[PDB]
């Protein structure tokens, strides 16, 4: 995609996470899981609501649209309301089809930006108490119970609680 | 050591999408925004079942074709519908003025009275008022048109006629008339003694005399001769004279209209069931909300929008990598 | 220690916009592009005053009916102004021919002369020329067109007229004329003393031939006679003959047309003050060089797109958050 | 927005800074201030006034259109007419609220681009003479006195200068 | 130490592209989206060559007038086309009924046989045929319409005649013929000696009377009477008959039609050469898989989208910096 | 553009560079050269021929399309017909440009996207192994043979092979 999360440097989707778009897993002495990040998944689903919305929204009512006759000394009339009716459905096949094929690429890149922004802000939360291990993964020079990771989980991590172990860790 | 991993949602939905970049894009989650699916059938619109013409067209209807069911004296519809196979028209050949215009006029109706203009017993003393043709056969028997009149000679004489109607329906009323072309002289003779008849119809805002043109035609329907047929709307407390000395296809019944918004004339080969719907088109009714069809451009009521596209699915959840 | 950060401008800007992950976003800068505002006034368009028919509609105008003010006898204009009171038009009941038509080819039209193309005492000799009506009444007392011209029997007789005008004008010139339909023999012959009269008008590329219908009509502003009227553009050079023994409301005063581009008719209940724009609407004038409007889809000259549009506001800036 | 900066790891805006969209605070021993970045802010300004200059552009001046006249047997024309001037209007009422909010999207995310890659610059020129400590701010591990915040404000901070002051802060 | 870069392509390439940010971008790769360049050349549209009218117009070419070539007996096409300087058109002055629906069926015909529906020698006993006129002069000698026949009196009578035609050629045929107008009684009793004379033409499908008008006209190519065309499409297996006693221009070549898909009427001031299209154009032939064009609104066959757009070019590599 | 690396952070182009749009140039002991990323490359060329053929494919071929007549007394018609010709011609035109000028603009981002993300790669390869020294230029601290250099092209490259060097010479 767009902004190299999303099919790049991380490979693969968790079917292991079904209660967000985005989220976390973690491996630590106490056990592992899976937890989806309710913040950025609400958003995600709150813009995109409004995008399908939006789209249904501008397209008005259909009202009433039949056809006309036209007898045998008429015909350049008919023509022309048959002219006026491909003319209006050519255009509007066109801008739906345009429509949903820009939305659909905005789509997929605005997940793409949304799962970089995601790591970035776990990433400088963290800072060197832990390495990156590619595929998304940091891996801890500190112990992390279940405590620290919901601490990374909802934002409030304490890099000078573990700052010392971390130091003495990497050496 | 401990880790953590970010990641995204996978699934086994098999959904896809196209992009501007790339085809048959497999993702989470979508949402079809084209419509294709109707249930075959023709339904009420917004609690009003539509007029069915059935074995008649617009022209047979409103002349009254004796083939076509006579329906109700009292109609209201939400729109009408003709069949394909609309044989039962115009039975006595001749053109019919300004037919077009007439089915447009009755695109913007929502309900008639048929009701008696002319008594027949009353309203044309002196003449003969039982002409009928074999071109307008019913039940086998020559007959006629149910809403007009043939009136010819009596006892040889066909005497100057003159008939007014004032609308006091409080409606436009559509009346109906005729004039017959005999394909020759001795049958103008035979028909209404008076070679040189002439017929004239006048309201406030109508006007028109009509000649006889009396020629050897090609046989139609087993007629050389011809009908034009003629109409017009009478406003509200306006008259509408009838002044002839032959050759007049009186009007006996009329129409007094009520406007509607949202109708319009359908072809359709579906046939009507006890359902209702916000909207129809001539192949089924389309229950939906969805702002798009590929179903018919053919739309009656608040229906979504016709495209010509096969497929318009939206992305909402991510691409799909399961792996 | 010492500290250096990026950021960026905030500001108290309450504007807002859409976009199609959110609305209602506050921004530091925007652009409006839908012009709502307009002088609501009649105005010059580049240069030239609008033609005001007042009490008249292009029917009243033309034919001059009496009670319109009498315009100057040579005029110019940006566009015409009609009002939807328009009670002055035609004033002697009876159809006018193609006036829809005659519109349209005044909507490309940008002054006229007027001037007498049969002068009254000169004409028509041996024919009657004080001919009224109450029909066309003017300060209480039975008038007539302005532009045209009543011929009846003089002295018992109506001698078979022949008149002719050669345009030397060097531009098309408008003419009318009228055919009376008396409701009856007795009438025709007290007018026209000819049963059998007819009315013939020729040009290079026009040719009618107008034959009088008697009948009783509905009374239609106490008449139950008919005026029917008629019209046709002479080019330059060419040569227009009337030939009538009856029933003939001939031309007086014609007009000299001009051709334009960028006019048209509007209806308006504005008046006209001393301004000037590039763009009229029927609610008013727009001074604006803004690309949307939702004012009004009728404009005259060169006007932004009309669209159904609430609000079009286009962010510049970036999203404010001043917290 | 989609590039993380504008209301993401930079939660607010500076009312203080008056002068261009993008720019710098800084502190030291000499004072405080605000200073906008003028390139930065003129290149954005530009392309903006493109973008709307461009929108204005591609609607064509509105020549002279009004309502036409038909009689009481011209009554498939009139709705002809009707259908025509209903059709052409629904199409730009369309074309004219997606091309704003598409625009509007684009333009949010434009400077979300542009603040975010200011950042990142700033972080390349100065390594590891100082400390991300959140909120797209730097702390030095020297002395940085105007001329200092000048260098990296212009583009032309000198690493060397005080890569060895820096590192012995660092320790 | 050693070093290991990452970069972009750049080359020598100067084409430009504009964006929304920016105008006048330079970029390593781009295509052309907006076809500009033709042949100048008339050429067959899948096959077939086009029917060049050319010193004629429709009107003189289905009428016949004498100064145009005389096609084939039996010709195809894909498209038709006339000249700017189409001065060999009606010949003899008067009204072409219907002449603009007559084009538009044209512009769905794919080919005609021209044969004698009325041989000159047979088919109207007792009337003279060899009726001339210096309007529709040829080799400077007075002649007429090939495919009309003047009927005038023989011997000092005009018989009624009465003729009809069995359409047995299994296609719609297209049947011309015309009414004249003299300017004076005089003129109609020498010519036709009869003035109460009547035209009648009938099918199942068409019936119309026709009446002369007398009256003095101002003189057009050197005469002031008139002539009036008319045209019908006789129904395969249908029957034409024309009753007439005076004033008659007797059909007597006609035009069996086949219907063809995609044709038109273009105006053109190319010439043919042996070349072949998928697309023409009034300026030239377009060889073309190009979605749009500038080259002219007005096009024949599978042709990109006409657009008034000076520039389209699609940037598909990189900004170029070969700095 | 959008992503900050082409005409960003990395000045130029590469005129040596000429078997595709993006790629390499190493400086070792053994000598000099640019090699082309194909994966990149191929992947970028698919997906603008995918977009350049949709926009051609949405633009269904045009039919016969011929002006037609109305006589002195038609003048409504007329007008109508034009009225409708001269609407669709401005709808068209106004959709062909601005489809245009928005892909040529998600174009210009695309590339800067796919240039960003190949140095983020080779970046996150290479680790603390080498120095980021401007421009898109790593310095290794090891010895890097062209072997070397076809692994991190390749995306095979072995931190712990170097790991010990690395840290020798980083001191
Ligand atoms: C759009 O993408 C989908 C997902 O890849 C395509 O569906 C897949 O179609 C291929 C057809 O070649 C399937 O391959 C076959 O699988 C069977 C066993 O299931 C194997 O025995 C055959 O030898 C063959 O390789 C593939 O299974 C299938 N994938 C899924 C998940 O259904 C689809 O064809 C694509 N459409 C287009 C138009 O490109
Ligand atoms: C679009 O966003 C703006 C900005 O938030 C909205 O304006 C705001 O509207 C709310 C209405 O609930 C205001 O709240 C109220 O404030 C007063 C004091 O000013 C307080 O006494 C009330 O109890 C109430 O909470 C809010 O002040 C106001 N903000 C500003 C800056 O004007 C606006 O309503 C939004 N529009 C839509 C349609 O969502
Ligand atoms: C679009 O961008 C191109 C590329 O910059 C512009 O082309 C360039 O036009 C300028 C005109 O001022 C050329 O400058 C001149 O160069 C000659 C020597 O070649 C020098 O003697 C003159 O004093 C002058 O400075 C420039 O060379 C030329 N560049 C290239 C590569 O051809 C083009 O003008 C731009 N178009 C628009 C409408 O802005
Ligand atoms: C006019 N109406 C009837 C049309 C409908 C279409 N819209 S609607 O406005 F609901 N569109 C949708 C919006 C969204 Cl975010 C989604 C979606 O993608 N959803 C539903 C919310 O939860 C998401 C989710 C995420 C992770 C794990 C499980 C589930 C998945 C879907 Cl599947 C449809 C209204
Ligand atoms: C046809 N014309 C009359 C219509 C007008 C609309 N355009 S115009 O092409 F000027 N559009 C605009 C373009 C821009 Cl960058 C801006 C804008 O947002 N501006 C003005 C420049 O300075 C910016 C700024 C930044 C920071 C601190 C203070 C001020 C704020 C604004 Cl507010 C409008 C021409
Ligand atoms: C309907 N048809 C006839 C119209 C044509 C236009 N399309 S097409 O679908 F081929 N469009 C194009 C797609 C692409 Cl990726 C390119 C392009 O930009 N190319 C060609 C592939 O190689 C690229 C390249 C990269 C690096 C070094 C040298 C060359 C440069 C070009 Cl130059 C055109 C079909
Ligand atoms: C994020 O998670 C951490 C860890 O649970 C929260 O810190 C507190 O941790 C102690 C455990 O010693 C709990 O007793 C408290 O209940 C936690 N605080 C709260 C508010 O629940 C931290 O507060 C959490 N932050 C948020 C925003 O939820
Ligand atoms: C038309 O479609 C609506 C919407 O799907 C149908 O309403 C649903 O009916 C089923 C079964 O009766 C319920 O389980 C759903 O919960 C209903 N959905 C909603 C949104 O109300 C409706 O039955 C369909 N038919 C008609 C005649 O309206
Ligand atoms: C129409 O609008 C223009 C543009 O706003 C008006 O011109 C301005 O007038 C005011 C006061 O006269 C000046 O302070 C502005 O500087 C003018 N702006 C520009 C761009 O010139 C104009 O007065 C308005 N009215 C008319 C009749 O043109
Ligand atoms: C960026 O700012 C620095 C600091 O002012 C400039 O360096 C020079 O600093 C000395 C102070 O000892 C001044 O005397 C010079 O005038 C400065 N140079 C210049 C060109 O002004 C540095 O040059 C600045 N760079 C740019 C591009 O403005
Ligand atoms: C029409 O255009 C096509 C496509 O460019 C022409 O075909 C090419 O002709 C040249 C020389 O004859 C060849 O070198 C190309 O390889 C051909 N291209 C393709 C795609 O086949 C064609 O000659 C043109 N003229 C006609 C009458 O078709
Ligand atoms: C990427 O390049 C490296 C270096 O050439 C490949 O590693 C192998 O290196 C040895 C040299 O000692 C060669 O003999 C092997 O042929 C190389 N392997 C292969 C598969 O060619 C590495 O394998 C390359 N990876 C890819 C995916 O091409």
């Amino acid at each position: 995609g767009l902004f190299g999360a999303i099919a790049g440097f991380i490979e693969g989707g968790w079917t292991g996470m079904i209660d967000g778009w985005y989220g976390y897993h973690h491996q630590n002495e106490q056990g592992s899981g899976y937890a989806a990040d309710q913040k950025s998944t609400q958003n995600a689903i709150n813009g995109i609501t409004n995008k399908v919305n939006t789209v249904i929204e501008k397209m008005n009512i259909q009202f009433t649209a039949v056809g006309k006759e036209f007898n045998k000394l008429e015909k350049r009339m008919e023509n022309l309301n048959k002219k006026v009716d491909d003319g209006f459905l050519d255009i509007w096949t066109y801008n739906a089809e345009l429509l949903v094929l820009l939305e659909n690429e905005r789509t997929l890149d605005f997940h793409d930006s949304n799962v970089k922004n995601l790591y970035e802000k776990v990433k400088s939360q963290l800072k060197n108490n832990a390495k990156e291990i590619g595929n998304g993964c940091f891996e801890f020079y500190h112990k992390c119970d279940n405590e620290c990771m919901e601490s990374v989980r909802n934002g409030t991590y304490d890099y000078p609680k573990y700052s010392e172990e971390s130091k003495l860790n990497r050496e | 050591g401990d880790t953590i991993c970010i990641g995204y949602h996978a699934n086994n939905s098999t959904d896809t999408v196209d992009t501007v970049l790339e085809k048959n894009v497999t993702v989470t989650h979508s949402v079809n925004l084209l419509e294709d699916s109707h249930n075959g059938k023709l339904c009420r619109l917004k609690g009003i079942a539509p007029l069915q013409l059935g074995k008649c067209n617009i022209a047979g209807w409103l002349l009254g074709n004796p083939e076509c069911d006579p329906l109700l004296p009292v109609r209201s519809w939400s729109y009408i519908v003709e069949t394909p196979n609309s044989e039962n028209g115009i039975c006595y050949p001749g053109d019919f003025i300004d037919y077009e215009e007439l089915r447009e006029q009755l695109s913007s109706v929502s309900s008639f009275e048929r009701f008696e203009i002319f008594p027949k017993e009353s309203s044309w003393p002196n003449h003969n008022t039982n002409g009928v043709t074999a071109a307008c056969s019913h039940e086998g028997k020559s007959s006629f048109y149910r809403n007009l009149l043939w009136l010819t000679e009596k006892e040889g004489s066909y005497p100057k006629l003159k008939n007014s109607y004032v609308n006091k329906k409080g409606k436009e009323v559509l009346v109906l008339w005729g004039i017959h072309h005999p394909p020759n002289s001795k049958e103008q003779q035979n028909l209404y003694q008076n070679e040189n008849a002439y017929v004239s119809v006048v309201t406030s805002n109508y006007n028109r005399r009509f000649t006889p043109e009396i020629a050897e035609r090609p046989k139609v329907r087993d007629q050389a001769g011809r009908m034009n047929y003629y109409w017009t709307l009478l406003k509200p407390g306006d008259t509408i004279i009838f002044e002839a000395n032959g050759n007049l296809i009186a009007p006996m019944y009329a129409f007094a209209l009520s406007r509607g918004f949202g109708s319009g004339i359908i072809t359709s080969n579906a046939s009507m069931h006890e359902c209702n719907t916000k909207c129809q088109t001539p192949l089924g009714a389309i229950n939906s909300s969805l702002p798009y069809q590929n179903i018919h451009p053919v739309t009656i009521g608040e229906c979504p929008k016709y495209v010509r596209s096969a497929k318009l699915r939206m992305v909402t959840g991510l691409r799909n990598i399961p792996s």
